[PDB]
DNA sequence: CCCTGTCTGGCGTCCTCTCACCCCATG
DNA sequence: CATGGGTGCGCCAGACAGGG
């Protein structure tokens, strides 16, 4: 069984850090004692002995692990893996704005000279695709035509 | 295609209101087709005026409307940026349809 | 202020400052993403030595 | 607890006059 | 382009162990 553990890099230098590890591995042919290496810290499924240690505080442009001894360093503490695998990819992946069309409902602007205003809006048009919200400029409501991802629902 | 609708009740405030607005969207964008003025709006009502009696004594008042619509041609981000929460006539109800 | 040249001789609180700025806002990152314990811990270690 | 050895800190003159040189490095 | 991590001083003195 090969748990995680998390060793620290020279920050910049990740990717060229990990490559030099998998090498590492292939020229010290330990490779019943290494399973992955994810990516400024370095993710890495292994086991704990001192010649693996070694190994790994061997691979240039690498700190050391992190934990709480040095002796016996500590497998990350991640209790979340379940959800850190849901995280992965989401954590790249950005989402969208969707304007309230409904009579009497807040929206949120942030496109065009409108953009970091509120309104609500009056009236709706999910055919045309266009919601009829006002903005509060200089005191008198500005009602104007806004799309659905050019509002945020409020 | 985008509405700069303006309403109020006077002509004599609002011809300062139609020249404010079309200039200072010439510095910006330089794109509007002129003010497009519509039908002025009357509200005449007759009412009492003696205290107890007498129905013939009816003075006519109105609140008086007026409508210019400016009518920008083409959607700026210059014109709207510069004229978002910028209007000279005060008292006024703008209605800047987008 | 810059020098003869042109390149700015920056002094060394700003060097200070904004370490300590950048450690901060990844602090406050890695407690919106609900990072483990030993990252936190090396995270918040390193905001206190800088 | 009463003396003994160690371990770190705090400090060391004042004015001037030139010069030279101030973060790589790189996918 | 922008960010990211030596081995030659000597005395005083008090605090921290270390026996004693």
């Amino acid at each position: 069984k090969k748990r995680w553990y998390v060793v620290q890099a020279f920050s910049g230098f990740e990717g060229r850090v990990a490559t030099s590890l998998r090498e590492h591995i292939k020229l010290h042919n330990m490779e019943d004692l290494f399973g992955e290496v994810m990516v400024g810290y370095v993710l890495v499924q292994m086991v704990m002995n001192d010649a693996s240690w070694h190994l790994v505080r061997s691979v240039p442009r690498v700190m050391g692990f992190i934990g709480g001894t040095s002796d016996r360093p500590a497998p990350i503490s991640d209790k979340e893996v379940d959800a850190i695998m849901n995280r992965l990819q989401q954590v790249g992946d950005k989402p969208r704005p969707k304007t309230l069309f409904e009579p009497g409902e807040m929206v949120r602007v942030n496109d065009g000279p409108f953009a970091d205003f509120n309104g609500v809006v009056e009236e709706v048009d999910y055919e045309k695709s266009r919601l009829k919200v006002s903005v509060s400029i200089f005191g008198r409501a500005t009602p104007v035509e806004l799309d659905f991802s050019q509002v945020e629902k409020a | 295609r985008i509405r700069i609708r303006l309403k109020a009740f006077d002509h004599r405030l609002i011809d300062q209101a139609t020249a404010e607005i079309v200039e200072t969207a010439k510095r910006t964008g330089a794109q509007v087709r002129g003010p497009i003025p519509l039908p002025t709006r009357k509200e005449r009502f007759t009412v009492l005026i003696s205290p107890h009696v007498n129905k013939d004594a009816r003075d006519q008042y109105e609140i008086r409307t007026h409508l210019r619509l400016v009518d920008i041609v083409e959607p700026t981000e210059k014109t709207v940026d510069a004229l978002m929460r910028l209007d000279l006539a005060a008292g006024v109800d703008v209605q800047i349809s987008l | 202020v810059p020098l003869d040249g042109g390149r700015f001789a920056t002094s060394d609180l700003n060097d200070l400052y904004r370490r300590v700025i950048n450690r901060n806002n990844r602090l406050k990152r890695l407690l919106d993403l609900a990072a483990p314990d030993i990252i936190v811990r090396n995270e918040k270690r390193m905001l206190q030595e800088a």
